[PDB]
């Protein structure tokens, strides 16, 4: 750099702020270097040195420019109930999910930490609230006039068919079979 | 587990977790960043710690050591903040262990 392009650390002129990878450290009152994604600061700025940026250690990562003093930890690896839907680098957090016909029933702010098998309502219950990524099934029992006659986690409760002559009245779990 | 035993354990978690989310907003409150940022290390190895009692059990308490660890590490000039944040930590990691045990004993 030439003599007319200032370097960090330096105190910005009044009615400025710092540069685009800079921040304002209140300790040195002056603009430091942050530190790339990948990198922490393992040095804070003073009036006089800027910031020491160094990599970040496996299973540890910083996703923004930053000065955090040490990289962050991964999540931990997904059990084999999950997926990994993101790596752990050094640059982004690990992220665990879980599969179709699964629940988070332990969430976290990305991802999940415990998952748990939807319900599947049984013949003569059907579905009431369908499960979400983070709630399981709600079944309910089907009332006179309607059926299920699967085992399932998505099937509701359906009307009987109508007719005016019933061979066999339809129960919970079964249809009307008419003459 | 049942949803019972599930709310419990998700109860402590979150209190582990509002607890330091609390500390951050008052070191931000009182301007010290320093110490906010390294509020925000110790909260990432604090979800590893807890996710790790359910992924690899094998795992936990060394995982529950290497937060401690880096609580020391990172509030060493701070020992009046970094006891309070072990023992709140140290605290709810026994609850959750404490719930997860008498779970798998029944």
């Amino acid at each position: 750099l030439p003599a007319q392009v200032a370097f960090t650390p330096y105190a910005p002129e009044p009615g400025s702020t710092c540069r685009l990878r800079e921040y304002y450290d209140q300790t040195a009152q002056m603009c430091c270097s942050k530190c790339s994604p990948g990198q922490h600061a393992k040095v804070f700025c003073t009036k006089t040195s800027d910031t020491v940026c160094d990599s970040c250690e496996d299973s540890t990562y910083t996703q923004l420019w930053n000065w955090v003093p040490e990289c962050l930890s991964c999540g931990s690896r997904c059990s084999s109930d999950q997926v990994e839907t993101q790596a752990c680098t050094r640059e982004q957090n690990r992220i665990c999910t879980c599969r179709p016909g699964w629940y988070c029933a332990l969430s976290k702010q990305e991802g999940c930490r415990l998952c748990a098998p939807l319900r599947k309502c049984r013949p003569g219950f059907g579905v009431a609230r369908p499960g979400t990524e983070t709630s399981d099934v709600v079944c309910k029992p089907c009332a006179p006039g309607t059926f299920s006659n699967t085992t399932s986690s998505t099937d509701i409760c359906r009307p009987h068919q109508i007719c005016n002559v019933v061979a066999i009245p339809g129960n919970a779990s079964m249809d009307a079979v008419c003459t | 587990l049942n949803p019972e035993q599930v709310a419990k354990i998700g109860a402590a978690i979150d209190a582990g977790r509002k607890y330091l989310d609390a500390k951050i907003e008052e070191a931000k409150k009182t301007l010290t960043l320093r110490t906010a940022q390294a509020l925000l290390v110790i909260r990432s190895q604090y979800e590893r710690a807890v996710d790790t009692l359910f992924t690899d059990p094998s795992a936990a308490e060394k995982e529950l050591a290497a937060t401690l660890a880096t609580i020391d590490r990172l509030l060493k000039e701070h020992p009046e903040l970094a006891a309070e944040i072990k023992a709140f930590i140290r605290s709810t990691m026994a609850e959750i262990r404490a719930l997860l045990a008498a779970s798998l004993a029944a």
